[PDB]
């Protein structure tokens, strides 16, 4: 399920670079609802 | 004098016909705050003694509140209260049927205690090879 | 030479005790999670 | 073994500074700072002088390297774990 | 009315929230809010004896579904994967259908921004940082779209559709209830409104389950409308925005129905009367925001 | 041009699948050496007590 | 002990797991110590974790 896309909770977040491509994968959900309306 | 046989719901074995416990006073408090002074938990140990002694008597046979508020009486109110409480508790009137069965068997049996694999407390089933014997021992 | 008869009765009251300590941890079984969906019936008692 | 009367049997062999000597020499530390170590023979001739217990102080000393030998194979191998 | 049942849930709630740390694994957490939901869900009759901190805790357990990341808190949930998330809104609504002036109204305080109770109560919602609710709005726009709009037929929306009508009655019934210092606007490239689409997918299937159908594409469109003019005379009694917000309104390519789609409407099905009013006052007010724009 | 669009879209999908089974294949072996590093620093803490 | 705190179950035995038989001396400040030279080593040999 939620396991299978990502399981980014924490890690120590060691640099924390996860916030960064984090992002990245919001705003391909971004680009998902743009795509789709479009 | 002793003639019969009675038997209780185990869970009740917390009661004691010596004592009190936490259990009923939670469950009928009225006696207790120390508030109505014609009420005691003296007064409820002796009716309850009483009762339970009246069942334990000829309990084959059902015992009614009526016929203790007919013996003894302080209250119609607060002595059916515990009357029916006890009866829910089993202490009273509980032996007043009788069931029986002629139990056929069955592989298992309580007379039956033999080695086999055990949950229980540790054992060994393996003792000692041969070198085991080359220690000085004790 | 009591001994062995004091562990065993020992282990059968233990194994009592412990008995009380199992709770179906053991185990995980469905506990009836049945609606799957909410039924014709919710929506309409919602509206209704 | 010490904490268990109760040891393997044996009538000649080698069996606990086997690991410890294992254990030692994974550490590396050929500086090793821990229980005295060697610049001159004095400094053997001090812990003589100082070894005196039957075993326990030498007890310490192999389980104090033998940490050792452990927290340095756990630095290493940690970076290397960061790392990947 | 086993007040003993109302004790225990409230308590527990209590803490499994305010949780200092006693509970060992984390799935026993999981395990109580999931099943605590459901037996919520077979509850369709009063709660809340003294409710507030109730409310609250009710409130804090339907939003711990739905993904997280001004605009909508809430990536709308991939429906493939929770069933819960579902139980969260059926209650949010049947629990909430009393209008009785008890529970509308603790949610209604919850619009603000013994007695050590009260303390307790704000004392959350500024442990909770402006509003919040609007949060519940986002949480409510979850599970309707982007799937079924983007499957490759209708058919097999019937099943979640069944599901979707009671959330649409859900958000419009707490649109009665915001009728004050606020900012808010919840139509900002976060949705969109597919509700259009949805209506004529209904529709469509309608000239070509049951009984649900006409009363969700009803209520979509009043929705659509009461939002929009809700939004429009807010920002204006606060009037702390520009006109542009009419240009802003007329903005949307997700919006107001074509004319000449009203006109081949008005003509073929002829079984949708209170539909077509619908339509027809939406289309109104469409047109009244064009020519007063300018 | 509706069509062409959808149809270069399928187009890329594929690949896109693909880059989603390496996540997948990345998330787990990121999965596991987290456990070993916990695991390894617990050990670097007080090796007696992780023992 | 290794057996003295375990019965019907126990570590293998191919690889030094002795290490456990030998499970402790100083425990407490025989750890504090070595994590004291590990520490040390760390910046001795050391003279950000990256390049």
């Amino acid at each position: 399920a939620e396991l299978i896309p990502e399981l980014y909770s924490f890690q120590q977040l060691v640099d924390s670079e996860k916030r960064l491509d984090h992002f990245i994968h919001l705003r391909n959900l971004h680009m998902k609802r743009m795509v789709a309306q479009w | 004098p002793q003639a019969h046989e009675i038997v209780i719901p185990s869970y009740s074995k917390w009661f004691n016909l010596e004592k009190i416990h936490s259990i009923e006073v939670q469950s009928l408090p009225e006696f207790f705050t120390n508030r109505i002074p014609s009420k005691t938990p003296e007064v409820y140990m002796r009716y309850r003694n009483f009762m339970v002694n009246s069942y334990r008597l000829n309990p084959n046979e059902y015992f009614s509140v009526t016929t203790a508020r007919r013996n003894v009486s302080g209250d119609a109110a607060a002595l059916f209260r515990l009357h029916k409480f006890l009866t829910k508790w089993g202490l009273i009137n509980y032996q007043v049927d009788s069931k029986l069965l002629p139990k056929n068997i069955e592989p298992p049996l309580t007379s039956q205690y033999s080695t086999r694999h055990d949950a229980p407390r540790g054992l060994f089933p393996f003792e000692s090879y041969k070198p085991s014997v080359q220690l000085p021992d004790m | 030479q009591l001994l062995p008869l004091q562990k065993a009765v020992r282990g059968h009251v233990l194994q009592f005790e412990w008995h009380q300590n199992s709770l179906l941890t053991n185990t995980h079984p469905n506990f009836l999670s049945k609606i799957r969906n909410i039924n014709v019936q919710d929506a309409l008692l919602t509206n209704q | 073994h010490l904490p268990f009367s109760k040891s393997e049997n044996p009538v000649l062999s080698t069996i606990a500074f086997l690991v410890g000597l294992v254990n030692p020499k994974t550490v590396q530390s050929m500086t090793q700072r821990a229980i005295q170590s060697a610049e001159s023979i004095k400094s053997q001739k001090e812990e003589i002088s100082d070894q005196k217990p039957i075993e326990h102080i030498k007890e310490g000393s192999e389980i104090a390297i033998s940490s050792l030998g452990y927290r340095s194979h756990i630095f290493a191998t940690n970076e290397e774990r960061q790392m990947n | 009315r086993n007040f003993y049942l109302k004790r225990f849930i409230s308590d527990l709630l209590w803490l499994v929230l305010i949780h200092p740390e006693n509970f060992t694994c984390n799935r026993k957490i999981l395990n109580f809010k999931k099943d605590l939901v459901i037996v919520l869900s077979n509850i369709s009759h009063l709660l809340e004896i003294a409710s507030s901190i109730d409310c609250l805790l009710i409130l804090i357990l339907v939003i711990s579904f739905g993904q997280p990341k001004e605009s909508l808190t809430f990536n709308e949930f991939q429906l493939q994967w929770g069933k819960y998330q579902t139980f969260g809104v059926d209650i949010l609504a049947k629990l909430f259908s009393l209008e009785k002036p008890n529970l509308n109204y603790f949610k209604s305080i919850l619009l603000n921004k013994n007695h050590k109770d009260k303390k307790l109560l704000r004392r959350l919602l500024n442990l909770y940082n402006h509003n919040l609710l609007n949060d519940v709005v986002s949480f409510l726009f979850s599970a309707i779209p982007l799937q079924q709009v983007l499957s490759q037929s209708a058919d097999p929306s019937l099943l979640i559709d069944q599901f979707s009508p009671v959330i649409s009655q859900s958000l419009t019934s707490i649109l009665v209830i915001v009728q004050l210092p606020f900012v808010w606007l919840s139509s900002e490239e976060n949705i969109g409104s597919g509700l259009l689409k949805l209506s004529e997918i209904i529709l469509n299937i309608n000239n070509s389950y049951s009984k649900v159908l006409l009363p969700s594409i009803n209520i979509s469109c009043v929705q659509l409308i009461k939002c929009l003019v809700e939004k429009s005379i807010c920002f204006e009694n606060c009037l702390n925005n520009d006109p542009e917000i009419l240009k802003k309104i007329a903005s949307i390519p997700n919006l107001f129905p074509t004319d000449l789609e009203i006109f081949q409407l008005f003509t073929n099905p002829s079984v949708d009367i209170q539909i077509i009013n619908q339509y027809q006052l939406l289309y109104n007010l469409k047109n009244d925001i064009l020519t007063n724009l300018e | 041009e509706l069509n062409e669009n959808a149809r270069e879209l399928e187009q890329i999908k594929p690949k896109i699948a693909l880059q989603d089974k390496e996540i997948t294949s990345v998330l787990s072996n990121l999965h596991e050496s987290n456990k070993r590093y916990r695991f390894f620093k617990k050990i670097s803490e007080d090796p007696v007590k992780a023992l």
